[PDB]
């Protein structure tokens, strides 16, 4: 039914634009007022405005920390939200949200959308194999997974199997290399007695960078 | 103008027990006309905030009924008696009655359980990184607990620094443990130069220090 699902995230130079935007449908737009919230990496929340409903005539309030640089909108032929920002810096970096706001006060929050303010350019990363060291020492469980190195921006997404292994199942907080480029491991554990009969792939996708990989990890 | 302040920061609760919150306004939240909205957000790891309670003791729906808002004015008061496993992420507490809107600081929840070693593994360069040049050293400590644990590599016996960096997982949602991942980065040269790559681990959970190597390069 309700459904927000925001987009427009991306790299972005210091100093530049960009829109993000959120599209909504499961209810009628024009009674909610709509919000967007930003969340950067490992840090709290932080309301940045919104846009009353109709009944308001569609007025906009804006947190003093982005008031005049930051702009929402919102079209209602269409059932979207809209966040102009400008002049962006480095700090700006963060996941956006969108929600709708009404006799239940913020009750559905899109997934967000991420941000990465830099001069640095984009980069794919490389994906190698956590492959289940051979003697895989005194154990019935083996470990294996990938390693995901030498990326920009942020994020990356992992899964196993396209979705279908979630058993133990581990993905890492990327770490910035002295190079300034990020990387991560994403591992999974199993039986060392089905390292013949099995099979383990996983699906790396970036995105800034439009980059797809499905690695088979193998002993 | 508003400045939404909580306490704690972080909360220890045992899995089972009675966890409070509190989120001290700097002025009445009361709306003017009407009353006072208040409310109460929760995040749980890798997910987006999530509604608790709306006005300042109203549930929305699938909540459990664990969880309870209270306080008025300017005190306001998050409860959940009995805590488990699912209830871990950061809370936040929200008001919006005046504009600007305000967010609380935001307060963490881990959940603690028996002690829990972890459970070692070492994986060596690919063959596929070292056509390229370097060569990366991955050792897993998986699924322990508590959060605290050291990690010492040693080529040739020789022990390492600043030349590794870690990385560990939030608290899983279902055993309520953790997971961290250690990776030295050697460049393909010196690897050929060493025979002996060990990680030992060291957790309270363990009663003598655990090591896992191999020999190659
Ligand atoms: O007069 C009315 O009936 C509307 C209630 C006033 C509150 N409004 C809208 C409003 C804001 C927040 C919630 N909530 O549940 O969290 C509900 C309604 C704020 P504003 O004047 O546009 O800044």
């Amino acid at each position: 039914q309700v459904q927000l699902v925001e987009s427009g995230g991306g790299l972005v130079q210091p100093g530049g634009s960009l829109r993000l935007s959120c599209a909504t449908s499961g209810f009628t737009f024009t009674d909610y007022y709509m919000s967007w919230v930003r969340q950067p990496p490992g840090k709290a929340l932080e309301w940045l405005g919104f846009i009353r409903n109709k009944a308001n005539g569609y007025t906009t309030e804006y947190s003093a920390s982005v008031k005049g640089r930051f702009t929402i909108s919102r079209d209602n032929s269409q059932s979207i939200l809209y966040l102009q920002m400008n002049t962006l810096r480095a700090e700006d970096s963060a996941t956006y949200y969108c929600a709708r706001d009404g006799s239940y006060a913020m009750d559905y929050w899109g997934q967000g959308t991420s941000v990465t303010v830099s001069s640095a350019s984009t980069k794919g990363p490389s994906v190698f194999p956590l492959a289940p060291s051979s003697k895989s020492t005194s154990g019935g469980t083996a470990a294996l997974g990938c390693l995901v190195k030498d990326y920009f921006p942020e994020p990356v997404t992992v899964s196993w199997n396209s979705g279908a292994l979630t058993s133990g199942v581990h993905t890492f907080p990327a770490v910035l290399q002295s190079s300034g480029l990020y990387s991560l491991s994403s591992v999974v554990t199993v039986p060392s007695s089905s390292l013949g009969t099995q099979t383990y792939i996983c699906n790396v996708n970036h995105k800034p960078s439009n980059t797809k990989v499905d690695k088979k990890v193998e002993p | 103008e508003l400045v939404m302040t909580q306490t704690p920061l972080s909360l220890p609760v045992s899995l089972g027990d009675q966890a409070s919150i509190s989120c001290r306004s700097s002025q009445s939240i009361v709306h003017s006309n009407g009353n006072t909205y208040l409310e109460w957000y929760l995040q749980k790891p890798g997910q987006s905030p999530k509604l608790l309670i709306y006005k300042v003791s109203n549930r929305f729906s699938g909540v459990p009924d664990r969880f309870s808002g209270s306080g008025s004015g300017t005190d306001f008061t998050l409860k959940i008696s009995r805590v488990e496993a699912e209830d871990l992420g950061v809370y936040y507490c929200f008001q919006g009655s005046h504009v600007p809107r305000t967010f609380g600081g935001g307060t963490k929840l881990e959940i603690k359980r028996t002690v829990a070693a972890p459970s070692v593994f070492i994986f060596p360069p690919s063959d596929e990184q070292l056509k390229s040049g370097t060569a990366s050293v991955v050792c897993l400590l998986n699924n322990f607990y508590p959060r605290e644990a050291k990690v010492q590599w040693k080529v040739d016996n020789a022990l390492q620094s600043g030349n590794s960096q870690e990385s560990v997982t939030e608290q899983d949602s279902k055993d309520s443990t953790y997971s961290l991942s250690s990776t030295l980065t050697l460049s393909k040269a010196d690897y050929e130069k060493h025979k002996v790559y060990a990680c030992e681990v060291t957790h309270q959970g363990l009663s003598s220090p655990v090591t896992k190597s191999f020999n190659r390069g």
